[PDB]
């Protein structure tokens, strides 16, 4: 149904209109009026405002708020509501995550692989696979993952030249992700990396403390000093550009914008740093009783965002980016499950990497190409339209359609919304309005 | 307006 939200941030007042994605800037009595406007006539709001706004001045903004709701900015209803009910969609796979190796160098310790390597049979699978159930899309994705993908990196580009190969004849066009631990880089495969990837994923957690308290070699020590600079100069090989820098926040470090700065002080223009996934009895998850602290966090980045911005070191945020113009995207997510699987070296279907430790879960094998469409659809129809908790929530257009593996890990039901991923992910999406604000 | 201005007119 109809709905607002409106947050005041760092002196700034702004109000969300949910259906349409308007979004505004009010002064402080438009604020205090939208309170009742719904429910309470203008001269009932004229009396419960009178001790601090007189009556000319609220029914100026009051005429205002009505002109805004009469032209479908402000209470708006929902259009595509009708239309939504469909559930026999079928799902067209647009992206697969390759696990090309299991085994890696590092015991990251938040991480799922904390085994064998990919075949180039069971890769060239994955491709065709891919290709079958892309339909009739052109624009194919394949990341390079797994546990680190540049130990099996001789399979890596015979994937790119089977696929490459396979582009004329299905009329598909493949853009190729790698992401990587940094360890194993070297001048030789980053040359072949600018020329091949499209994009590359560099794994990095802030400052050095932070990084190697988590980043852990087998023995122990940090990686810190030697993925660094490999890292600046992969940056800015690639203008820097087409890249970013990935790190992993956790309990253990909820001043997390200290280590986005330290990123941006480094020359990194390209930063991601994002809360740690599926850490139930962790030790490390982000707990409701830490929400005021990571909210305060993320406000001081978002000031200091704004100000580096305006004096030109500017880095971008992953997580500040948000599109103020725009039925496809509210029914999609992530896309693990459906639009989106993760292959094992083995050949494995699974709905994304943090899955692949569950059977439960296995959809099938490339090797074959018979996947299991009961699960497919399941996760499909599991959305922001589908989920109780997203109709109530004024997010829902924003928000990236929260996290089936955190749903599962916390809940054992990926329809069940994990609650503080989504108050991490409602304050983002207010930083990012506050920051596209005050940027006018 | 005065009182309101409209503003837009991982894995
Ligand atoms: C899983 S690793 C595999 C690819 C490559 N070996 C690397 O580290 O870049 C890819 C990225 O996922 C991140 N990651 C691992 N476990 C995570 C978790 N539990 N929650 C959020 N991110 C995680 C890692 O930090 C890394 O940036
Ligand atoms: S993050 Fe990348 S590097 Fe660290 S353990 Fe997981 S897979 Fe290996
Ligand atoms: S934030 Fe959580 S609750 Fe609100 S829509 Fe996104 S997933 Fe659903
Ligand atoms: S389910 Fe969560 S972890 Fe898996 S792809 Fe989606 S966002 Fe990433
Ligand atoms: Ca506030
Ligand atoms: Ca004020």
């Amino acid at each position: 149904m109809a709905m607002i939200h409106k947050f005041s941030m760092m002196g700034t007042n702004i109000v969300v209109d949910v259906n349409s994605g308007a979004v505004h800037v009010v002064d402080d009595i438009s604020f205090d009026i939208l309170d009742y406007y719904k429910n309470f006539t203008a001269g009932e709001i004229k009396n419960k405002l009178a001790h601090k706004y007189n009556a000319d001045e609220i029914d100026e903004a009051l005429r205002e708020i009505e002109s805004l709701e009469a032209e479908g900015l402000l209470f708006s209803e929902d259009p595509y509501k009708e239309y939504v009910s469909s559930m026999d969609r079928k799902s067209v796979v647009k992206a697969l995550c390759l696990h090309i190796s299991h085994d890696c160098n590092l015991r990251c310790k938040y991480c799922f692989a904390s085994r064998n390597m990919m075949s180039l049979e069971v890769g060239k699978k994955a491709i065709d696979f891919l290709i079958s159930e892309s339909g009739n899309r052109k624009n194919l994705e394949i990341d390079f993952f797994g546990g680190e993908p540049m130990m099996n990196f001789d399979v890596v580009k015979g994937i790119i030249e089977y696929a490459r190969q396979k582009e004329k004849e299905h009329n598909k066009n493949f853009r190729f992700t790698l992401t990587t631990n940094g360890l194993l880089l070297n001048d030789e495969n980053i040359k072949y990396i600018n020329e091949n990837m499209q994009n590359i994923v560099l794994s990095i957690d802030g400052r050095k403390e932070v990084n190697d308290r988590m980043r852990i070699r087998i023995d122990g020590s940090g990686c810190y000093d030697d993925i660094l600079p490999k890292f600046k100069y992969v940056a800015e090989s690639r203008n820097q550009d087409n890249y970013y820098v990935r790190g992993t926040f956790t309990r253990e470090n909820m001043d997390f914008s200290n280590d986005v700065l330290h990123l941006a002080d480094e020359g990194f223009r390209q930063i991601s740093v994002e809360p740690v996934v599926a850490a139930k009895d962790s030790g490390y998850d982000l707990r409701e009783e830490d929400l005021p602290r990571l909210f305060e966090e993320y406000e001081k980045l978002a000031y200091e965002y704004v100000k580096r911005r305006k004096e030109g070191n500017w880095f971008n945020f992953f997580h500040f980016m948000i599109d103020l113009t725009q039925i496809v995207k509210r029914l999609t997510g992530c896309g693990s499950g459906h639009e989106y699987l993760a292959v094992t070296p083995e050949g494995d279907i699974y709905p994304c990497h943090q899955f692949v430790g569950n059977e439960k879960f296995k959809m099938g094998n490339v090797k074959e190409g018979v996947l299991n469409r009961d699960i497919q659809n399941y996760f499909k129809n599991s959305n922001v339209y589908t989920k109780k908790e997203c109709d109530s929530c004024w997010a829902k257009f924003y928000c990236s359609g929260g996290c089936a593996a955190n749903s599962y890990n916390f809940h054992k039901d990926i329809n069940t919304v994990y609650k503080v991923g989504c108050e991490l992910e409602k304050k983002r999406v207010e930083c990012a309005l506050w920051i596209k604000a005050q940027e006018m | 307006m005065k009182h309101i201005k409209i503003l837009n007119g991982g894995c």
